């Protein structure tokens, strides 16, 4: 398969674009693995329906 | 604006409301703002609810 490691990224952080997933820009897979010791540091935020955005 | 903490090593549960007055009038009696807003969030979370006056 296609794996790819957030790392500290989160799907929806690497989306929108934290500081500091830079490093995963226009990215692909097959099966995005997300992280324990991940987390997001830029502007607070909430996504209504995170969920989905997601899935 | 309050806040209250949460130092215990468990899940709180609060449980809250909002009052939707019959009339435009019946605001302004209780409330003096024309209408009303109620916030309660957290670090993770955030929800925000307007009242709907009428009858």
């Amino acid at each position: 398969h296609r794996i790819l490691d957030g790392i500290d990224c989160t799907l929806i952080d690497a989306l929108l674009g934290d500081p500091h997933c830079d490093v995963f820009q226009n990215e692909t897979w097959d099966l995005f693995v997300e992280r324990s010791k991940a987390f997001s540091n830029c502007y607070p935020y909430d996504v209504p329906d995170y969920a989905s955005l997601r899935s | 604006n309050v806040t209250m903490p949460n130092n215990d090593n468990f899940d709180k549960l609060y449980i809250w409301g909002i009052h939707h007055p019959s009339t435009n009038q019946e605001q302004t009696s209780l409330y003096v703002q024309a209408s009303g807003r109620v916030t309660v969030s957290t670090r993770r979370s955030q929800q925000t609810i307007i009242p709907n006056i009428g009858s």
